[PDB]
């Protein structure tokens, strides 16, 4: 029957259609798809002239410009897509005296207030809400392109007038006082958003100013420096992780006269003897173990005879320049008895090693470590933290010790020495870095412990009504205390919602549109005020995927106590099982939506919409914290570090080779050479490293050999080698600051495509494995679904 | 050329069709549709040279000024002509009146947003393609 | 009736309350400018 | 005749003596709920 074909049609076009039948026939792809590419391949080339160089040129990028649309994987509605896609295209785009001045100062301070209040309490329609609206955005947008201190108090002020504005609507005319069921949800969700922006605001004061502490310099006579003694307390920790401390302790830049390195031991292992006998430190291990960590360094003061105590935690590796960034202010202020350096963590945390972003996103605890603390230093509030601080021996003896009450014990003890009289004081540069969490379940637990701690603290020691201590204090202290109480509003957020779609239950009793004209202002004014203020410490729209992870974890323990080496690839169910809980709440709820948007009352139009938004809103967070639930694989026993430094390599035969170190960790290296100069896959390798303009020679041997790429893996070094490697590659006083000043900045928009993408992908690791076998069907339906609309955007 | 890459879009006179759509539609103006998309059709009108580009911008400006002076409701040349020497002999205090009540703060406040709105598209929305679309709706409307 | 009074003064003003509220925010954020900066210096000491 | 001077108090204030009522429900229901409890335990 070729006859027919080859007389009806040109020889060309038919050897073309035969020769794409045949390809797609080997692809798989169904003949019937082929006619239909064929159909709208030659009604194209007729109706739209392809011939145009113009779109020739286009498609020459066009693969690489958009590598989305596939030419030979013909799909259902390909010309819709395109068209939609051209049609995205088209529309995108391609002094004084006392009195007087104080007079002044009231004045102008009432004036402002009362200009405040007829902003806050001005009834508007909507349209001058809107152009209101308009115009207040456009001043914070304004603002926000100016660098500096004033513009983040301009943002303050503006987005506390917003969310007063807010609040007064919201307590005003939005309470339905008509139902007995439309009334206590109501002022549930009304009593969560007051919480909220309680903390909102106290959260505003808290870091209202950072203080910008600067190490003061030591007085030039090494005579007039301090005695310091560093207590490294260990309890089940293996030697592996405990001796890079040690050995970065040995290497500090301060006298040995005057420091002395104590590794406190809970758990009577000989090892840690043998290791502190081996490398000159000391040693205690106490026969009764009796207040944990607390009672352990208790014992270690009984013993240890300095002017300062340093703790240091088990991972926390102190760079070289430590003491001698930290002690210059112990001599100048005398009645300072606390200061408190920031916790890095180059191990990757669980959000960063699930979620694939570890240099992209900052860490979880940047936010505090950069932001909050330097806040608190101003008002005398910095507690604390564990780690990476230093205590005078002479106010802490008089408190008794580490606090002992409490499972926050630091905490504690920075409570009673601000309530004896003594300062606090931090300092911003990272010079010690750790080890992150290993999995979501240590994240959880650690953060319900400190939870714990603080709730016990404010129903025991209760900061707001004590003794003396300023308000400031109090205030920051209740901020940090309440910032775990915050799982039982994040609960009536994520199942608010559903009130409505499942029990009518009108929560808020105003139209969609004020609704919309009233809320939406609150949002993007603290979202844009805090992506200002916390920059460079805290993408935007994530802190509510932390505060999902905890809610259902920590509202239980704090409530309580206010009365009282990933070998396989898997997902943890036991953590995931409230998010799964609460996805399909929210999706039965958005199922009755969908109805009710049909046979429900056609005045509801539009309030179905706002809640359907908020539970697509819920979906998104609850699927990203999903996501975080899923463990990647993980069979690196040392975890590397990303630093790039100039080095050498040394063979045996005396041939010297440049090399690149792109990373390295407790037990290897990682290398690059321009051009494979000369290894091979076990030779013994001398590694040059440079500290200045002193070099240290390593011996090596190599791994892998992938071209440029070079593994090389240390050979069992000596004490004085290993102290040599730690002071060249982990105490270095320059990775830290520059891995937190690489991070990058916050943009909102981005940090939302971010986010959704994530929960999308955490819809898809839950399309492979089901707890309950049926939940799988609907987890692929979904993600079918939503792939398909992502091809079709 | 092969890909006569010069149709650029309307660029700036997209605030300017915007402007006199949001007239339109407040009533004040007797606009012309077919003149509105013969300028429309000059103002992308694919030149080669980037020296012509701007020569026809340049020489539409005053073309644009005339056209929305004419589709307004605003006198012609002539009454202007004519008064002009009565009122520069006029008293300050007629003029200042004649001003204050000329100028509507509402429809500054209007032009401004609309401004601002046009800003904020033109850097992700491109506009071109909508005011070409909605002057031919104009155009259908009217001729049928 | 004075807060009525107020309110329907400026019941359809955007604009005006839009300049109101700048004012308000520019003043107050230099007071607590003053403030911060005297505290800090103060802390610093 | 607790329930009709009850209704009759709610009749008259429906903002503030709403909230006692409800917050006294509230009240008592987790009263009932931990002595039904306690007893089931028994
Ligand atoms: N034999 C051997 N080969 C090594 C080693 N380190 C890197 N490679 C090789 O180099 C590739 C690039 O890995 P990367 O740059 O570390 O980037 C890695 C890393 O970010 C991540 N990754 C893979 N496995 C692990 C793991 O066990 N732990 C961690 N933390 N990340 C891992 O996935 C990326 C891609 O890794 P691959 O697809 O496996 O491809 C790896 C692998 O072929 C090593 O210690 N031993
Ligand atoms: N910084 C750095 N160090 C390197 C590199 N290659 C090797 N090492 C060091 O050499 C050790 C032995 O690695 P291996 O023999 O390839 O044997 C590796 C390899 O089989 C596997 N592995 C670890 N990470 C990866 C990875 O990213 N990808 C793959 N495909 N395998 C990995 O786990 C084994 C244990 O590796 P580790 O526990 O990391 O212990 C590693 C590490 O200390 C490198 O490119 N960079």
């Amino acid at each position: 029957m070729s006859i027919l074909t080859r007389w009806l049609l040109i020889p060309p076009v038919n050897a073309r259609l035969i020769g794409r039948y045949r390809d797609y026939r080997r692809h798989g792809a169904s003949a019937f798809s082929a006619t239909l590419g064929c159909f709208w391949m030659i009604l194209a080339w007729i109706f739209i002239p392809l011939e145009h160089p113009r779109w020739q040129r286009i498609r020459a990028e066009h693969k690489n410009l958009y590598p989305h649309i596939n030419a030979s994987r013909p799909r259902p509605l390909d010309p819709v897509r395109y068209l939609i896609q051209t049609c995205w295209l088209l529309i995108g785009a391609s002094h004084l005296s006392a009195g007087a001045r104080r007079l002044i100062l009231g004045i102008i301070v009432t004036f402002s207030l009362i200009l405040a209040l007829i902003c806050v309490t001005q009834p508007f329609n909507p349209l001058a809400q809107f152009i209101f609206l308009m115009l207040l955005w456009g001043v914070a947008l304004i603002v926000r392109r100016m660098p500096g201190r004033f513009s983040a108090l301009m943002l303050i002020v503006l987005s506390l007038t917003v969310s007063c504005r807010y609040i007064w609507w919201r307590y005003t005319s939005t309470l339905n006082w008509d139902d007995p069921v439309s009334l206590v949800c109501g002022l549930i969700l009304l009593f969560a958003e007051t919480y909220a922006w309680i903390v909102l605001v106290l959260g505003y004061f808290q870091v209202v100013w950072p203080l910008n502490r600067q190490p003061v310099p030591l007085p030039k006579d090494m005579s007039l420096w301090p005695s310091v003694d560093i207590f490294v307390p260990t309890y089940n920790e293996d030697l592996n992780v405990v001796k890079n401390t040690i050995y970065a302790s040995l290497g500090i830049d301060w006298p040995k006269d005057k420091l002395n390195i104590w590794i406190l031991d809970d758990g009577g292992r000989e090892e840690f003897r043998q290791f502190a006998q081996n490398v000159g430190v000391k040693y205690i291990a106490r026969t009764t173990h009796e207040h944990a960590k607390a009672g352990n360094i208790n014992n270690a003061l009984k013993y240890a005879k300095g002017e300062f105590v340093s703790i240091f935690d088990c991972d926390h590796v102190p760079t070289r320049s430590f003491l001698q960034m930290t002690m210059g202010w112990f001599l100048k202020e005398k009645q300072l008895a606390m200061m408190q350096t920031p916790h890095h963590f180059f191990s990757p945390d669980p959000f960063e090693r699930n979620l694939g972003r570890f240099r992209k996103t900052p860490n979880e605890g940047t936010l505090f470590y950069g932001l909050v603390q330097d806040g608190n230093d101003m008002w005398d509030a910095t507690f604390f933290c564990g780690s990476c601080a230093v205590i005078r021996r002479k106010p802490l003896d008089e408190i008794g010790g580490i606090a002992v009450e409490t499972v926050t014990e630091d905490a504690h003890t920075s409570l009673r020495l601000h309530r004896r009289g003594y300062t606090s004081a931090y300092m911003r540069i990272p010079q010690a870095a750790g080890l992150a969490t290993e999995s979501l379940s240590a994240h959880i637990g650690q953060r319900i412990r400190w939870a714990r701690g603080m709730v016990q603290i404010f129903r025991l020691d209760n900061p707001l009504t004590g003794k003396g201590l300023k308000f400031a204090q109090r205030l920051c202290y209740v901020n940090a205390m309440f910032h775990f109480l915050s799982g039982i509003p994040r609960l009536i957020f994520l199942t608010a919602p559903l009130a409505f779609l499942l029990l009518h239950a009108y929560i808020i009793y105003a139209p969609a549109l004020m609704i919309a004209l009233f809320v939406l202002p609150h949002m993007i004014h603290a979202s844009l005020t805090n992506s200002k203020i916390q920059g460079k410490y805290r993408h935007s729209f994530w802190s509510e995927i932390y505060e999902t992870v905890l809610a259902w974890y920590i509202a239980p323990p704090t409530l309580v106590a206010l009365i009282n080496l990933v070998e396989e690839e898997y997902v943890d169910w036991v953590i995931s099982r409230p998010y799964i809980f609460l996805v399909l709440l929210n999706l039965v709820g958005v199922a009755v939506g969908i109805w009710r948007y049909f046979y429900g009352p056609p005045t509801e139009m539009l309030t179905v919409v706002v809640s359907m938004v908020w539970v697509f809103y819920n979906l998104i967070v609850l699927g990203g914290a999903v996501a975080v639930s899923v463990e990647s694989k993980q069979v690196r026993r040392s975890h590397r570090v990303e630093m790039t430094m100039p080095a050498a390599i040394a063979r045996e035969d005396g041939h010297l080779f440049s090399c690149t170190v792109q990373d390295f960790s407790d037990g290897g290296l990682g290398i690059k050479i321009n051009g494979q100069a000369q290894i091979l896959e076990g030779q013994k390798v001398n590694l040059l490293l440079k500290r200045g303009q002193q070099e240290y020679v390593f011996p090596t041997q190599v791994a892998r050999v992938m071209g440029n790429e070079v593994g090389l893996k240390l050979m069992p070094l000596t004490t004085q080698q290993h102290i040599d490697f730690v002071q060249c590659t982990f105490a270095r006083a320059d990775t830290w600051a520059l891995w937190q000043d690489s991070y990058p900045e916050d943009k909102p928009l981005e940090s939302l495509l971010d986010i959704l993408k994530l929960g999308f992908r955490g819809y898809r690791h839950l399309a492979e494995f089901a707890p309950s076998s049926v939940k799988g069907i609907f987890r692929v339906l979904t993600s079918l679904v939503s792939w398909v609309v992502s091809f079709i955007p | 050329s092969s890909l006569w890459q010069y149709w650029r879009g309307l660029s700036g006179w997209n605030f300017y069709f915007l402007v006199k759509f949001g007239l339109l539609w407040a009533g004040y103006l007797n606009f012309h549709p077919l003149l509105n998309l013969v300028f429309a059709a000059f103002l992308l009108m694919p030149l080669p040279r980037y020296s012509l580009h701007r020569l026809r911008h340049w020489i539409a400006l005053p073309i644009g000024f005339a056209l929305f002076w004419h589709d307004t409701w605003l006198p012609g040349p002539e009454s202007i002509m004519s008064q002009g020497s009565q009122v520069a002999g006029f008293s300050t205090d007629y003029l200042i009146d004649l001003v204050t009540r000329f100028i509507n703060w509402q429809m500054i406040g209007a032009i401004f947003v609309l401004l601002v709105a046009w800003l904020f598209l033109s850097q992700w929305i491109r506009i071109t393609v909508f005011v070409v679309a909605i002057l031919l709706w104009l155009n259908v409307l009217t001729l049928a | 009736p004075w807060f009525e009074r107020l309110w329907y003064a400026l019941a359809n003003h955007p604009i005006l309350l839009a300049v109101l509220a700048a004012i308000s925010v520019i003043l107050l954020a230099w007071v607590l400018w003053r403030l911060l900066r005297i505290i800090s210096r103060r802390r610093l000491n």
